[PDB]
């Protein structure tokens, strides 16, 4: 059926066939239905893969796909540049975010499934070709259905909006193995369309294009009279829901909990749309749509509410419920976002009486200050802030009104009154949104408690800071204390002092916190203390690299496996809102890939055009990293500097080990330019030092001693640089006559440096400096006619 | 990018055409010898684009005070030739910016179609014009057409906050912040009429707050003191001491609760959403600020700042006004810039502190580490001969009204430089003493009282 | 760097972690080292005694110097006064000795040997006053002798005025940690608490800001926070000051301030020269940081300040008169 026209479209977003001899014929079918147009780029393939997401929602089935996009991502990075070029101006709707949420929720549905570790190992591969670019966005946005939102402006009536939620939700549930669903669903769908309003939403739907008015013409039927639903007058309607038992039993069982509270708001006399009367049966065999449900008929009671007597037994009974959450009681995490989505779905709709949306806010007489901690507690950040400046603003203007205060003053009364600490709850809430600048905010609260003072400064970068207030403070949990002074070391290199430092403890201490194992096991491979020999990161790390050493290749992709799967299965766990949680995962999956693809080259042969390559990429995916923050590219170049000087330690008889020497020379020289942007000075030194270790003094001077002056000038050490460059220079003088290419852009640099610092230090007087350096740089760039190249037009541009 | 520039100056006493000193005659006169060298090779792209700007300034002139109480539309007169002209392939739209390549040969671009005719108008002391646009892919575009004032000042001022935000783009810091200067595209016709940029979807923010009919502080705080009220009460005291202007402001304030910060709430419902647009505004208004304070910008009051309803990003207009010309006034702006009680409470609970300081400080460290690079660009505005930065009585009277050019220039690069390198009071100040010290300032409330009634301090 | 020798590459380490404070990471860098290495030399276990008696690892137990200093403090400790002077004169005499075959041509020479035997007299001061009862009087003596005698030394280097402060708190401290049931330790305290805020301002002067942040961090170990506040509260905001850190610095001080405004009703000498101080200095730091008009600095801070001093009627005291100069 290829030449089938209305089966044309269709064919072409089907996932691809898996690799095997079995599925030949079908794959040249699809290859060629899908590239009809043409060769697709690296950003249209980025487009078809989402698109085939929104069909179905089976993992397994996307499996191949997740395997041609890594392929893409691979040999395309060049394109990843470009696209980002394309995306700054609205980073919002970034195709490369985009694929990065859609990716870990297609890992969090492969939760709890058959084969769901190759699944997500494959979106752990795809996720380590892309690693923390800066996204410039804050807040994780979820796809959204454009059709579902435009049926929604259909309708202006409020119940026809309800009602075209209810079918599509109804029509949605027809599909599932359960009968009884089924059986319950068809009868709400025979109910609601006999109805008056359902009879009037499908002349207003009638029009629009939508399968679901063909699935449910069987249903629909025309009759004389309409469906009237019964209406019963209780003699007291209050009854049933003025029970605080029932609001919160609590039991540990959150299916009856909101069954229960659905059906006494159903069996209560109060609501008074006909649609919510006949959707009991529906609501007694599904947990989730109760959920849905219980904010449509809270809303609805509200409505029709007289005399504020229905809003008073709400407000009491949902304020009650957060109060218990306060508690240390121990509420199901399902329970509570049930009743945060009932405080969101009211604060979007429009009182009956004329007001503004912070009228709207308050349908409910609450204490926001409860929901933000519980929205905080659900992971709920934005909603957190957001409820906490409503409860500030509302105090605000009940205290005025009272009358007829700053962060600290109106956070002494709310610890007075609920216990809670305004200013304190903002902090929390600004660090799990990770914005650096809005840590700043609210920093007033707890100045002088030495925890607060020491995130300050490992956000600052004030390793020596830090590292002191660690050892002074005791107080401090012990669990905590050293894993900032090892964390804080490491930043400030002391690579020997930190290893005796771990022996120290082991031999002080026998109980041993896992927390220490993924710390020394972290600097146990970056220290290449190979003697030291579930599974942690760090662990799966540095077994893997001991792998790599005794050539056990089946282990070491097992272990790289685990690791990737491992990844992936915490980061499914979390809240998924703030893009900054995305970064520390993403920058590990990297890590984990670029030593995946070093396996291949290191198990065959050994070749200049292979490591040629290697670099090329690394230093193609490092240029994407420029934005990245430090602490998320410190351990990728960590890693690199690590697996080349591995390769080096391996025997090698072909005498041509100098290409590697030289690649770890270009790298270690990266990372200490990479290093003396964020400030730092610790790690180009030694940087440099470990550059000595495999390079010597010769007539020929090279690039990275030009970069130990630099070092040395970003020191405050302008003494130590301009000898350094004098000494370079006075060589160069000697060495070369205009004869070698390579040297002639060192000496052009070497010139213009020199000149620039005395010129600063003034040091020298302009005519010397002019003439001895500036000129000469000029000159030496300029008549050695070495020209054809583009290093030195940039060179020349400089000089 | 140059076809208009040239024709601009060519066109300087065009205005009485349709309807001074020798330099005047020698650029007209070097100005027509450019038109004639690129009409010679290209005539039709020559002929075609002086008639539109034949057709802006007549219709510019057009009075129409008739239809100053209309705000449904006006339909264009039949007369205008603007309604003539039709499918001008060779006009590339004025209104929109077009992206410079490196090759000569210009493809693929949108130019106009056609004009719709109807035209709306805009409160002020004169009527400027609102007309649409139709482009080739036939999407509709509105221009401002202003008759009896300089639109060549408003020109220059967009390019300087083009290179602020091209020094801004090229520093990692500022770049990952997003902190980016609003422009719209001027582009004057004569030196008494020109068009520029509507920024559609944007609200002034005073319109949106003390609205007489449907006004932020009117609809959230009914109870408080009214527009008119706060405005006439500060008027009253204007010809009175300056303790008692100080009681008065305080009072005026202690009754006028600021209630900016519902802007984003009643626009966003989402909290992801409605936070990263506060962000944006914080980052908007922190930036702004600091690039405002460096090039003098005055005259920031309720009608002359924009905020884009989509994109929460405030947007300054009429940059006539700047170099620090605003202390000159009869009543001198006290003020760096508009740090008002509103703009402070829309940037949340943590107000200045937070992200307004430490975006506030990074663009000051940009603005430091390029100062070099700022001191020569104002060199190069401050000596254009056609440049009318420099305040006059005529210029000073009209800003405020009620019911050597050497040593100029060097005294403002000097006190240019100071700022750049965080001279305030002949002391060296860091820059996050520079930054305080530039919020201290703004929101001072003594400072406010002494400012002019037009300019709102208590909005 | 490896190529050093290994002699000397530990004892720059030892040195360079103590000037820093650390004394947590020393001292299991020290048990690290012990553990990897059986040889024990003489100048690493030199360091390790000093680093022994400076920390108050007393579990750790010719003879050189920081071990007679190790060994008599822990004859101090036992109230074995027999070896106590024993130790003490075997280290002097000993000191002494290597000064006699130097050179004696450098007077920079003689510095490290009269700052230890300077600490070695004070030690053998203090040990009459240990052995017998314990009184105010005594303790005031000692501390005036000691803060005569460190006047003398106000133009001596900071590498030699460090190990003579550091044996003056250990040896104050061992004091308070003996048994007193008399109920006046107090008096201690206040001495310690005194001399921990001169030696903060000593390394404040010589641009140290390790050192100050660990006298602090012992002085808030035996006092607490009350309604009336104290001098050291007000030497932590100068030492968080010198640590570029002025919004910490700044919070402290505004929170002092209100919390003597509250307490204080012109009744108490003692906090009067407190309250102006702290007015002052939270004022002249708003002025250099520009956080604050100079209509509410002065209305608040300065004048506050000189009508505190003046119009208290406090007078005939010679710190008063020192208060209202700079105020
Ligand atoms: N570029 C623009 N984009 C959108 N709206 C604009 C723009 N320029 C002006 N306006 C609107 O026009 C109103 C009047 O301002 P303006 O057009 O500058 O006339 P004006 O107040 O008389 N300025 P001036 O002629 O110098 O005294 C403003 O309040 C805005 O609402
Ligand atoms: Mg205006
Ligand atoms: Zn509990």
């Amino acid at each position: 059926n290829k030449d089938n026209e209305n089966l044309y479209i269709t064919i072409k977003l089907l996932d691809p066939f898996p690799d095997h001899v079995v599925f030949k014929d079908l794959r040249i079918t699809q290859q060629k239905i899908k590239y009809s147009r043409g060769p697709f780029s690296l950003l249209e393939e980025i487009n078809h893969f989402l698109s085939v997401s929104v069909y179905d929602a089976l993992p397994l089935t996307r499996l191949e796909g997740l395997k041609d996009l890594r392929r893409q991502l691979e040999l395309h990075k060049d394109q990843m540049v470009d696209i980002m070029r394309a995306s700054q101006d609205n980073p919002q709707d970034g195709i490369m975010v985009k694929l990065v949420v859609n990716l870990l929720q297609l890992s969090k549905m492969a939760i709890n499934h058959t084969g769901e570790k190759e699944v997500l190992e494959a979106v752990g591969s795809c996720l380590g070709e892309v690693g923390p670019i800066d996204f410039s966005t804050i807040a994780i946005q979820h796809s959204k259905d454009a059709s579902y939102t435009k049926a929604l402006k259909l309708f202006e009536d409020k119940e026809l909006q309800w009602t075209f939620i209810m079918l599509t939700y109804l029509n949605n549930t027809l599909v599932e193995d359960c009968v009884k669903v089924r059986s319950a669903a068809v009868t709400c769908l025979k109910n609601i369309l006999a109805t008056k309003t359902g009879h009037s939403f499908w002349e207003i739907y009638k029009m629009t294009t939508d399968p679901m008015l063909a699935y449910l013409q069987p249903f629909r039927t025309s009759r004389k009279k309409f469906l009237e639903v019964p209406r019963f007058d209780k003699e007291n309607p209050f009854e049933g829901l003025d029970d605080i038992n029932l609001w919160i039993p609590l039991s540990e069982n959150h299916d009856i909990w909101i069954k229960t509270l659905t059906c006494a708001f159903l069996d209560s006399g109060g609501t008074k749309c006909e649609i919510l009367q006949l959707l009991k049966p529906m609501c007694e065999v599904k947990t989730d749509f109760c959920q849905t449900v219980l904010p449509y008929l809270i809303h609805d009671i509200l409505l029709q509410d007289t005399n504020e007597s229905w809003r008073n037994l709400l407000s009491t009974h949902v304020q009650g419920f957060f109060t218990s959450c306060l508690r240390h009681c121990c509420l199901d995490k399902k329970s509570q976002r049930t009743m945060l989505a009932v405080v969101d779905y009211m604060r979007r709709q429009k009182r009956p009486s004329s007001g503004t949306i912070f009228n709207d806010a308050f349908w409910l007489d609450l204490n926001y200050l409860e929901v933000a901690k519980v929205a905080q507690s659900c992971a709920a950040h934005f909603t957190a802030l957001l409820y906490a400046e409503i409860y500030a603003d509302k105090k605000s203007m009940d205290d005025q009104e009272k009358r007829s205060t700053t962060i600290s003053s109106l956070s002494e009364k709310s610890k007075e009154e609920t216990g809670i600490s305004l200013q304190d709850l903002l902090l929390e809430i600004y660090r799990s949104i990770g914005e650096p600048d809005s840590l700043y905010g609210c920093g007033g609260g707890k100045m002088l408690q030495p925890i607060t003072r020491l995130r300050t400064y490992e956000h600052e970068a004030m390793w020596g800071k830090a590292l002191v207030t660690y050892d002074l403070e005791t107080a401090i949990p012990s669990s905590t204390r050293q894993a900032g002074i090892i964390q804080a070391l490491q930043n400030l290199g002391l690579c020997h002092i930190l290893s005796v430092y771990l022996k120290g403890l082991d031999y002080e201490n026998k109980d041993w916190c896992p927390e220490l194992e993924e710390l020394h096991y972290q600097a146990a491979w970056r220290n290449m203390q190979w003697d030291h020999c579930g599974t942690s990161y760090h662990e799966s790390l540095y077994n893997a690299l001991q792998s790599l050493r005794d050539r056990e290749f089946s282990t070491f992709y097992e272990s790289l496996k685990y690791a990737r799967v491992k990844e992936v299965e915490e980061m499914c766990k979390r809240s998924l809102e703030s893009v900054y949680s995305l970064y520390p995962t993403l920058s590990r999956l990297q890590a984990i890939g670029e030593l995946e693809s070093i396996g291949e080259l290191f198990s065959r042969s050994v070749t200049h055009r292979q490591l040629s390559e290697v670099y090329i990429k690394w230093q193609k995916h490092s240029q994407l990293l420029k934005d990245s923050d430090f602490s998320f590219q410190e351990p990728i170049m960590a890693l690199r500097t690590v697996i080349l000087e591995i390769l080096m330690e391996k025997e090698m008889d072909n005498s041509q080990r100098e290409c590697i020497k030289d690649i770890l020379t270009k790298h270690l020289v990266e990372l200490s330019i990479l290093a003396r942007t964020f400030k730092n000075t610790q790690l180009p030194e030694r940087a440099i030092f470990q550059i000595k270790q495999y390079n010597s003094v010769s007539c020929g001077v090279s690039e990275w001693q030009l970069e130990e002056a630099q070092v040395f000038w970003a020191k405050k050490e302008q003494s130590l640089a301009l000898s350094i460059l004098k000494q370079m220079i006075k060589k160069l003088d000697a060495s070369c006559a205009a004869n070698n290419p390579s040297l002639k852009l060192t000496y052009t640099e070497c010139l213009r440096v020199c000149g620039n610092w005395l010129a600063e230090t003034c040091l020298e007087n302009p005519a010397v400096i002019m003439q001895t350096y500036l000129e000469k740089a000029v000159e030496v760039a300029g008549n050695y006619d070495g020209e054809s190249s583009d290093e030195l037009r940039n060179g020349k541009m400089k000089a | 990018h140059t076809l208009f520039i040239i024709l601009a100056l060519a066109n300087a006493n065009r205005d009485e055409f349709l309807t001074s000193s020798q330099l005047d005659e020698d650029r007209t006169e070097a100005a027509n010898r450019i038109i004639c060298t690129i009409r010679s090779r290209r005539p039709q792209m020559v002929r075609s684009v002086e008639a539109l700007c034949d057709a802006y300034i007549i219709l510019a002139n057009l009075d129409a005070t008739q239809w100053k109480t209309q705000r449904k539309g006006i339909n264009i007169p039949a007369d205008q030739p603007i309604t003539k002209l039709k499918n001008l392939e060779d006009v590339v739209v004025p209104t929109m910016e077009i992206k410079v390549d490196h090759t000569g040969e210009y493809g693929n671009l949108v130019t106009i179609q056609s004009f719709k005719a109807e035209f709306r108008l805009a409160g002020g002391v004169n009527l400027p014009k609102i007309i649409d646009c139709v482009g080739s892919d036939g999407k509709e575009r509105r221009q401002l057409v202003k008759g009896r004032d300089d639109l060549r000042q408003d020109a220059v001022m967009q390019q300087v906050f083009q290179m602020c935000n091209t020094l801004l783009q090229r520093n990692t810091e500022t770049r990952k912040r997003k902190l980016t200067i609003c422009t719209y595209k001027v582009v004057p016709l004569s030196q008494r009429s020109g068009v520029l940029e509507w920024c559609t979807g944007t609200v002034p923010i005073g319109e949106f707050l003390v609205n007489n009919e449907d006004g932020a502080h009117k609809r959230y705080r009914p109870n408080d003191f009214s527009a008119f009220q706060c405005q006439k009460k500060m008027m009253e005291v204007q010809k009175k001491s300056f303790e008692e202007k100080y009681e008065v402001f305080m009072d005026v304030c202690q009754n006028f609760q600021p209630v900016f910060r519902y802007f984003c709430m009643e626009k966003f419902l989402d909290p992801a959403i409605w936070f990263e647009k506060r962000l944006a505004y914080t980052r908007s208004v922190a930036t702004s600020s600091i690039v405002g304070y460096i090039l003098g910008l005055g005259d920031r009051h309720v009608q002359n700042i924009l905020i884009n309803e989509q994109s929460a990003e405030l947007v300054h207009i009429d940059l006539g006004v700047a170099f620090e010309q605003g202390k000159i006034l009869p009543t001198p702006e006290t003020v760096p810039f508009r740090l008002t009680r509103d703009i402070v409470d829309g940037m949340g609970i943590t107000g200045v502190e937070g992200v307004f300081r430490r975006c506030c400080e990074k663009t000051m460290e940009v603005m430091r580490n390029s100062q070099e690079t700022l001191l020569t660009i104002v060199e190069v505005l401050l000596y254009d001969p056609l440049f009318d930065w420099t305040m006059n009585p005529l210029k000073a009277l009209y800003l405020a009204q009620r019911p050597s050019f050497n040593k100029v220039a060097e005294r403002v690069l000097m006190r240019l430089q100071e700022k750049l390198k965080g001279v305030e009071e002949g002391t060296v100040l860091s820059v996050g003493g520079q930054v305080n010290l530039l919020i201290q300032q703004a929101i001072d409330p003594k400072n406010l009282s002494r400012l002019f009634p037009g300019w709102k301090a208590w909005v």
